């Protein structure tokens, strides 16, 4: 197929990466902790 | 390129700098992705949020990021002085990156460099006596398969010529922005001959597989 | 008092005798008569360090810089 | 001189523009070059006679 | 065995090169995604590793480490520490656009492949690292992740079975070193991107101390197709060590510089002229050919007219095969100037861990400046040879090595232009 | 190239040529050089006391 | 029972598991020359000086951070070990300025001693020689940052003993300035102990600065005061 199936990329605004990271935050297993909350606590 | 701060106010903390609570919810999504115990890994996305909010980051932005992520600021200063996307000098609206190394310069980037130079006026690496025309030439970006390239704010321009230079710069003066994609036809990264790629509509899951 | 130097009435002030063992040192000092103070040898203590331990997961030994 | 700059000091041109020759000049005149352990003897013909050095 | 190999249609591993029928999970299903993958997943990861080593996947990105050995190191028994999969998507070797095409026109097969890799080795979460130059393509990737989540088929309890698998995306901030094997890992860690030391492997201590691994995007793309298709159907294209299909792209000096899928071997003259327009000015106009990209020595005219495009062939030619900039360059450009600009790029992007790459690229940049201006002696060009023998392999990463190799190729092949340049500088000053 | 007076030099319309880098006292085979060094209020490193013993000087 | 056999040029010796090549080589007396490794800190590898040709390997590897498999043989006095030392020592002295008179580590350098005993003699690299302008770290510690060989020893000392985290690497390639970015006069405890850490003449004492050069002064045993630890 010789037709450009994209231009789905064309509408991308300068906030959309953080928007998708924002909206896809659910089903997040707890990113496992280790002792203190931080290297300096 | 003067990697020591040397305050010069319009810098010199505290410069008044603060975000949006919507951006604070972005911040909480960012340090909710990474696991507990290593909060200090989201420094580069939070600093990316700071750049996308305010076009260049001041030093009070770095103090703000350090107090948000409860880290000493020195790691934020390291990450700010280390990478390329973060310009500690103040810039304009649009930012010009003329990429030219191995296919780009060897496919005659110097015509594009001359066109940008004698169209805009200011020399390479420097800034402009207005906004929206901070010009730097840059090293490779990845998008190599075409003519030497121009990056503006999260957009590309390939397959150039000085009349396209005149058109794109006059239309950024006007404010109407052209497409990120290629030029001279060939609507993607294409073999631009007689379509030597696939032509048939692909079958996929239908034909002979095994252990599936 | 004429040049600003450090004179001394000590001919023995610039002696040093580099030896190889403590036993022959004590034997020579007792052989030649004068008294002596023995300080004992101190090696550097062997340690237990590793780069993977500098990249810990839930141990606090973390490089925090690089 | 020998072309072994870790024993004989270099000359002025390379001394004023090198790096290795300046370092060799500096430490060669402060410390003195190290000499491997052992006892040697030799003797040449002084006009008196056997000038020996041990 | 094939007679040096070429493209036969529908044997393309992935279709939809650019702008084709749609851009959707429905289009992925029409092209061959989400088809009978649960029966592959619920058979056991040992069978997936057997399928991949049946295909015999040579590792991509211009390294040479095969995927089967790496993911067989990834079969550690699971302890209290989880397992991570990191999909690297930077484009170094300037001239690339390797996976720019893939992440711009088909993220769905990448989602398929990261799900396959997460099941096949006990991994639990996959971080996908995109270059910071790619905001719009990153947002296309975010739209595709939203579509795959909105299908309700990845995220938690994938394929209907009780198997959660989350995928995240971390942007780049612009580097060459973040593409490498371990500076990637610490760049995710929030510390500045700097490689670790190798004998503690990433499969033992990785992202903060967990057994992880890093996959190239071409490996992620080819991985569900080998699972859903037959054993060694992929392996029937080319030789025995290297096997399968690869993107050979000319990003550089030809008429219509572009990208083509091909098999593992190809005659180079057919590759250059019978697929991508023609050479600028004819076949006899070019001065030389660089394969690989930028971490590869050059190949001159009398060698490029005969040598086939295999990994073992370029080992026999003392070079290293990479991706997408298998390009020629004209006599009308000075290869000294081109390689000197590449050395300037190497200086502009390199971290400062190791002393030898730092100071060696410093000397080579200043000395290639003195060669473009021609203000040296032939002892200097042999000194550049000696230092390029000194640097190689005495570092952490391969950026110092990939700065050593172009100097090696230039000295092994194009001595006489250097001698004539220096003689013309002698005629100029005298 | 006679060896006589033990004189000093100075820069062209400039300050004292010595730095007090103690090389001459490190090499002086009768140790007749005596250097005690201090920096002044400017910042460049200099001396306090630079003494040649003419008795010990073997030249 | 937890032993490892290595041959140091034929001389067999036993190695505890997990340790380095360098601790065993220092156990048999061979001081492999080092610049970034120091035993009070963690193990970086950024100085590259400790390369040593370990047998049946075409690549010459570091010795400060090598795990010790059973049954090695360690060739310290080979050919290409000396060639790698010549190369590395020639690389260090390129962008290092001619300051050995006005340095304060004339008797106590490390480049000087190890470049006599291990390096080349005829230099190269005719032009070039960039320079990094100094900073103002503290009025107790005089600081010249052109002589910094970027060895990352003061940084590890800060982040692992001082815990202050004010010194960092800035830049890439040749251009790596090491220090504090923000014109802050770094003042903390044990900041006087950084002039003994810095192996080259880049961090010297400010009040001592230019009074002597250490071959004249004689060294004498004594016991500390003002602290109850000594
Ligand atoms: C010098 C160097 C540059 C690299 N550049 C890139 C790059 O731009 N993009 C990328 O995805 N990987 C890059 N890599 C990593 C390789 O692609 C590596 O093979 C990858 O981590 C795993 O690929 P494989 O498992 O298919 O062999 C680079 C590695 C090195 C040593
Ligand atoms: S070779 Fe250079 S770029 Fe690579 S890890 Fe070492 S210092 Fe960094
Ligand atoms: S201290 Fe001696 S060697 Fe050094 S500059 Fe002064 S006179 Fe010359
Ligand atoms: S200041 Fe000294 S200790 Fe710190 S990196 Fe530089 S040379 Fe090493
Ligand atoms: S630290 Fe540098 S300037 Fe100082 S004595 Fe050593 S080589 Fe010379
Ligand atoms: S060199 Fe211009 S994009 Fe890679
Ligand atoms: S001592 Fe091993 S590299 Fe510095």
């Amino acid at each position: 197929n010789t037709t450009y199936k994209n231009l789905q990329h064309h509408d991308y605004s300068t906030y959309t990466f953080l928007d998708l990271n924002l909206d896809l935050s659910k089903f997040r297993m707890p990113q496992p902790s280790s002792g203190r909350e931080s290297p300096r606590h | 390129a003067l990697f020591v701060h040397r305050d010069t106010p319009k810098n010199n903390p505290e410069t008044p700098f603060d975000f949006t609570p919507e951006n604070y919810k972005r911040i909480e999504a960012i340090v909710k992705n990474y696991p507990e115990g290593h909060k200090a890994a989201a420094v580069l996305p939070v600093l990316d949020l700071a750049q996308r909010q305010n076009g260049w980051l001041p030093i009070s932005a770095m103090n703000k990021v350090a107090e948000i992520l409860q880290v000493p600021p020195m790691r934020v200063y390291e990450v700010a002085t280390f990478y390329t996307m973060y310009n500690r000098k103040p810039v304009g609206k649009y930012h010009i990156q003329v990429c030219t190394t191995t296919p780009c310069m060897l496919r005659n980037s110097d015509s594009i460099l001359e066109a940008i130079q004698k169209k805009l006026g200011i020399k390479v690496g420097e800034t402009t006596p207005d906004k929206l025309f901070t010009l730097i030439e840059v090293e490779c970006l990845g998008a190599c398969v075409n003519a030497p390239m121009v990056q503006i704010n999260d957009n590309y321009y390939e397959d150039l010529t000085p009349k396209d230079i005149e058109e794109i710069i006059d239309e950024l003066k006007a404010g109407k922005i052209p497409k990120p994609g290629p030029r001279s036809g060939r609507f993607s990264c294409e073999p631009a001959g007689g379509l030597t790629s696939l032509t048939e509509p692909p079958k996929g899951p239908g034909f002979g597989v095994q252990a599936g | 008092p004429l040049m600003g130097w450090a004179s001394t009435a000590d001919p023995l002030s610039n002696l040093v005798l580099t030896f190889s063992t403590k036993e022959d040192a004590i034997a020579f000092a007792e052989k030649n008569g004068w008294s002596y103070d023995v300080e004992e040898r101190k090696v550097p203590k062997p340690k237990s360090k590793s780069y993977g331990a500098n990249f810990s997961w839930n141990k606090r030994t973390r490089v925090s810089t690089k | 001189k020998v072309d072994d700059a870790k024993v004989s000091p270099p000359k002025r041109a390379e001394m004023k523009t090198s790096m290795e020759s300046l370092i060799h000049h500096f430490k060669l005149y402060t410390e003195g070059y190290q000499v491997p352990p052992g006892a040697t003897y030799t003797a040449i013909e002084a006009p008196k006679g056997e000038f020996g050095v041990y | 065995k094939t007679s040096f190999g070429s493209l036969k249609d529908e044997d393309r591993i992935f279709t939809n090169l650019y702008g084709r029928h749609d851009w959707r999970l429905k289009g992925a299903q029409s092209r061959g995604d989400w088809y009978k993958t649960k029966e592959i997943l619920l058979k056991g990861p040992d069978w997936i590793l057997g399928e991949v080593k049946t295909s015999g996947l040579r590792g991509r990105g211009g390294a040479g480490f095969p995927t089967g050995l790496k993911w067989s190191f990834m079969n550690k028994p699971s302890d209290g520490r989880p397992k991570y999969l990191v999909v690297n998507a930077d484009e170094g070797e300037p001239g690339t656009c390797k996976d720019r095409e893939i992440i711009r026109h088909d993220p769905h097969k990448l989602v398929e492949g990261c799900l396959v890799g997460g099941r096949a080795m006990g991994a639990r979460a996959a971080y996908i690292y995109i270059r910071g130059e790619f905001y719009n393509e990153a947002s296309n990737l975010q739209v595709a992740i939203r579509e795959a989540y909105e299908a309700g088929l990845i995220g938690k309890n994938a394929c209907g079975s009780g198997y959660d698998f989350d995928v995240f995306v971390v942007r780049g901030a612009g580097a060459y070193i973040c593409g490498e094997e371990t500076a990637l890992i610490e760049s995710i860690e929030g510390k500045q991107g700097k490689p670790r030391l190798k004998p503690p492997f990433p499969a033992d201590v990785g992202v903060f101390g967990c057994p992880t691994t890093v996959a190239n995007v071409e490996t992620v793309a080819v991985s569900p197709t080998i699972c859903r298709r037959g054993g060694a159907w992929f392996a029937s294209f080319g030789r025995e060590r290297n096997s399968g299909t690869k993107l050979f792209n000319i990003s550089g000096h030809v008429n219509n510089p572009c990208t083509v899928e091909e098999e593992m071997s190809v005659p180079l003259k057919e590759l250059i002229e019978k697929h991508a327009g023609g050479v600028t000015g004819g076949w006899d106009n070019l001065l030389a050919v660089i394969p690989g990209g930028s971490s590869t020595p050059l190949i001159p005219k009398s060698v490029c007219e005969t040598v086939l495009m295999d990994f073992d062939a370029l080992i026999q030619a003392q070079t290293g095969l990479g991706t997408a900039a298998v390009i020629v360059m004209d006599r009308s450009t000075d290869i000294v100037k081109a390689i000197a600009r590449l050395i300037e790029f190497y200086k502009h992007e390199s971290c400062g861990q190791c002393t030898p790459c730092r100071e060696g690229v410093d000397w080579m940049n200043k000395v290639m400046a003195r060669f473009v201006r021609g203000d040296a002696r032939p002892a200097e060009i042999d000194s550049l040879w000696e230092i390029s023998k000194q640097i190689e392999g005495h570092t952490i990463c391969a950026l110092g090595d990939g700065a050593a190799w172009p100097v090696q190729g230039l000295i092994r092949h194009f001595r006489p232009e250097l001698e004539e340049r220096m003689q013309r500088f002698a005629q100029q000053h005298q | 190239r006679f060896r006589g007076e033990h004189a000093l030099r100075r820069y062209p319309s400039g300050e004292e040529r010595c730095i007090a880098c103690k090389l001459c006292e490190a090499v002086c085979p009768a140790q007749a050089i005596t250097i005690e060094a201090e920096p002044r209020a400017d910042g460049s490193r200099r001396t306090t006391r630079y003494d040649i013993d003419m008795t010990k000087c073997i030249y | 029972s937890n032993l490892i056999e290595v041959f140091v040029d034929g001389q067999s010796v036993m190695v505890e598991p997990g340790t380095t090549v360098l601790q065993a080589c220092e156990k048999v007396g061979m001081q492999i020359p080092r610049f970034c490794y120091h035993e009070r800190l963690s193990v970086a590898g950024n100085c590259r000086m400790c390369l040593v040709e370990i047998e049946k390997a075409p690549k010459v590897v570091a010795a400060c951070a090598m795990p010790v498999m059973k049954g090695w043989n360690i060739l310290t006095n080979s050919e290409k070990t000396k060639k790698a030392r010549e190369g590395v020592m020639e690389f260090l002295l390129a962008n290092h300025p001619l300051d050995c008179p006005i340095c304060d580590q004339g008797g106590e350098c490390d480049l000087q001693d190890q470049s006599m005993m291990f390096g080349s003699d005829r230099s190269r690299f005719l032009e070039g020689k960039r320079a990094v302008e100094d900073k103002n770290i503290g009025p107790l510690v005089k600081t010249i940052m052109t002589r910094c060989i970027q060895c990352t020893r003061c940084i590890r000392f800060a982040s692992e003993i001082a815990g202050v985290d004010d010194l960092g690497t800035t830049g890439r390639g040749n251009d790596m300035q090491v220090g504090t970015y923000i014109e802050k006069m770094f003042m903390s405890e044990l900041s006087g102990n950084i002039i003994d850490i810095c192996p080259v003449g880049a961090l010297t004492s400010k009040p001592y600065a230019f009074t002597a050069r250490p071959w004249e002064t004689r060294k004498t045993e004594s016991i500390d005061v003002m602290d109850a630890v000594g």
